[PDB]
């Protein structure tokens, strides 16, 4: 029938509702005949075959008929009625993978795919009660198509996400039965698999992490060697586009909590991704170019993943991709993310982040002096400007020892022209001292405190006139250093002088209130010869 | 290299223009101490060498082949050749 | 780069990828030309939001 025979379909819907009421009352097997081996099975399979072959198996010549709202719910009720008789989920899932070709405006594809897309809210609704015997078979005996099994799994995951109302245990059961079967689907991710199954497994990886709570999967609890290697192979896919790698790296905060060499492998694959995708100047992609849109989207997704994770894992790569360019267009969002990750987590989190960036910028890696400058002044300065309390003191006690050990007199190698690295580290230490003194109160840094004793040897009974005195001497000899003879790195040494003068201003305005020290330090210029 | 090698085909008949960006494409690659950059700098250098076998670049190729290695003489880069409290303070014032 | 020269048959010249001025390419490298025609009568005949 078409759009004119409404009485027949109305009576059919009425009798189907009556049958459903009999079933939920416990009289469906007593009214419809069920006194044979497969009698109720016979009527159920008859209804299922009818609803399956009513759409268009027999009109492969002209066209498929349109399904209106009257039939859209009629067939959806007939499906539940047929499924109420018995557990024919295996027969249904067998009818799902039907490699036919619809002849139709011309969209040729599997008939089972159309049957699913018409009523995708029924199969997943009924499969949650009979989980294992269906999902095991549809995982094992359907790897040839690699498309329908992904779609039914996505539908079941969506249903479970909607079924979180007081029944989240079914979602945990789904998570368990898929983590114990990831080994059975090692053919989806290969070097020759089409992009369709790649997108499918990526959506699967995305949805399982929110359908599988951390209780069952934190660290090597839910068979990590399978899922982690799958995701690594997904990231290493070069033929894959970047817009989907956006979500692939958006689901990063789940794998940040690792401790072994797996985090090192993730670091390696992220570096190999950013070296193959990101440009050097980020200016070859003007606004409006789709490459520019993909670039800014993946950058903001990396920033949001770093913000949600607050991990010391990828902030090094973020700072590196930030500072390998003189001025980046995403600088404002970078600084916002830095301030947010500094203010979000507990003291230990920002302490670890500061220690990581300090190790990054302090080591002797053969990098440009401008790169190390950009590193410190862009990341660590802002982090210390927006870090929480009860952390600056610990970072001080950790770093300032070696900082002042290097600052004292290590000014050598005036021939190889590599002095720029030394003076860059010096000015970085001066800026660190400036930003740490700009926030510490009066008695926190100049009265009897623990970190003052940490700077000295054991407990120092003095008020603390050792670290302040050494810092004053160092900064004074720094910005008063005459340049009559040295004419090799005038600009870098001028920046060093400016940083030292700023640090002096900070450390003097922090605790000193007498105007005598103001003159005697910041203005007592003594032009003996060239001072 | 692989990204900026399409312009030299027919669009920009002057290889002098596209050579500058191809040369700059490895400058910042040499600075970063990370290994993938070192592993892909030689890959771009191979594509830069590939043009002289079919375009006859040798009239200007050796002029930069030696300059790229002489730029190493200024740096170290020995691994890149592997491929080839008032009174006391008053006193000191 | 920016040109505003005029010619009675400049339309066919632009169709042949050539400005109204006789030059069509510099240093034997072809030029990529786009035409912007500022006018008002054309907009007064539109049938929808433009
Ligand atoms: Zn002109």
């Amino acid at each position: 029938y078409g759009p004119d025979a409404q009485v027949d379909r109305s009576r059919l819907a009425a009798v189907v509702s009556a049958c459903k009421q009999l079933h939920r009352a416990g009289l469906l097997h007593n009214i419809l005949p069920s006194q044979s081996t497969d009698l109720h099975h016979s009527v159920g399979t008859e209804l299922l075959s009818l609803v399956y072959k009513g759409i268009a198996p027999g009109d492969e010549r002209q066209c498929l008929p349109s399904l209106d709202l009257s039939c859209k719910q009629l067939a959806s009720g007939l499906l539940e009625l047929a499924f109420a008789f018995g557990g024919l989920c295996e027969r249904l899932v067998s009818l799902l993978l039907n490699p036919a070709v619809l002849s139709t405006s011309v969209i040729h594809f599997s008939h089972g795919e159309y049957f699913y897309s018409l009523f995708s809210e029924t199969i997943n609704t009924e499969l949650l009660k009979n989980l294992d015997l269906a999902v095991l078979e549809l995982m094992q005996s359907s790897v040839d198509n690699t498309k329908m099994v992904s779609a039914v799994l996505n539908g079941m995951l969506d249903q479970s996400f909607r079924e979180r109302a007081n029944q989240k245990h079914q979602g945990l059961k789904l998570a368990t039965t898929i983590l114990q079967h990831w080994k059975k689907c090692d053919s989806w991710w290969a070097k020759d698999s089409p992009l369709e199954t790649k997108m499918a497994v990526l959506a699967l990886l995305a949805k399982i992490l929110q359908i599988d709570s951390s209780v069952s999967f934190n660290t090597s609890h839910g068979s990590f060697p399978e899922v982690f290697t799958t995701y690594i192979s997904l990231l290493a896919d070069t033929k894959l586009d970047l817009h989907l790698k956006g979500q692939a790296v958006t689901l990063l905060p789940f794998f940040t909590s690792l401790t072994g060499g797996s985090l090192e492998e993730l670091r390696r694959v992220l570096e190999q991704l950013i070296v193959a995708h990101f440009p050097m100047q980020s200016r070859e992609f003007p606004p409006g170019t789709p490459r520019f849109n993909n670039y800014v989207d993946c950058m903001k997704k990396f920033l949001d993943a770093l913000e949600l994770s607050q991990s010391p894992m990828l902030l090094e790569l973020m700072t590196e991709v930030l500072c390998r360019e003189q001025q980046h267009v995403m600088e404002e969002l970078f600084q916002s993310s830095f301030r947010r990750i500094a203010r979000r987590g507990s003291c230990v989190t920002q302490v670890g982040l500061l220690e990581s960036v300090y190790e990054m910028f302090r080591k002797d890696d053969p990098r440009l002096s401008f790169t190390r400058q950009s590193f410190v002044d862009r990341s660590l300065l802002t982090l210390l400007w927006h870090c929480s309390l009860d952390a600056l003191r610990e970072f001080f006690s950790t770093i300032v020892v070696d900082a002042i050990d290097v600052l004292k007199s290590r000014f050598t190698k005036l021939n190889e022209s590599t002095f720029d690295t030394q003076i860059t580290k010096k000015m970085g230490y001066y800026k660190i001292l400036d930003v740490m003194y700009s926030r510490l109160p009066k008695d926190d840094v100049h009265a009897k405190e623990s970190k003052i004793n940490q700077v000295f040897h054991g407990s120092c009974i003095t008020e603390g006139n050792e670290l302040t005195k050494t810092l004053i001497k160092l900064c004074y000899d720094a910005f008063t250093e005459n340049m009559a003879g040295e004419n090799q790195l005038l600009e870098r040494r001028r920046l060093y002088h400016c940083a030292a003068y700023n640090c002096a201003i900070s450390v003097i305005c922090c605790v000193f209130n007498e105007l005598k020290f103001y003159q005697g330090f910041l203005f007592s210029e003594k032009p003996e010869k060239n001072l | 290299a692989e990204n900026f090698r399409v312009l030299v085909k027919q669009k920009k008949a002057s290889f002098e223009e596209a050579s500058n960006q191809l040369i700059n494409h490895i400058e910042q690659f040499l600075d970063t101490n990370e290994t993938p950059y070192f592993m892909k700098s030689i890959d771009c250098i191979r594509a830069f060498r590939e043009e002289a076998i079919k375009f006859s670049e040798e009239q200007r190729f050796n002029n930069f082949l030696k300059a790229l290695q002489e730029k190493v003489e200024i740096k170290q880069l020995n691994h890149f050749w592997e491929i080839v409290d008032v009174d006391d303070l008053l006193d000191m014032i | 780069q920016i040109h505003a020269c005029r010619h009675p048959k400049a339309e066919e010249y632009f169709q042949w990828s050539k400005l109204p001025c006789g030059i069509t390419s510099r240093n034997r490298i072809p030029l990529h030309i786009i035409s912007i025609k500022p006018s008002t009568m054309w907009f007064g005949e539109r049938s929808r939001k433009t």
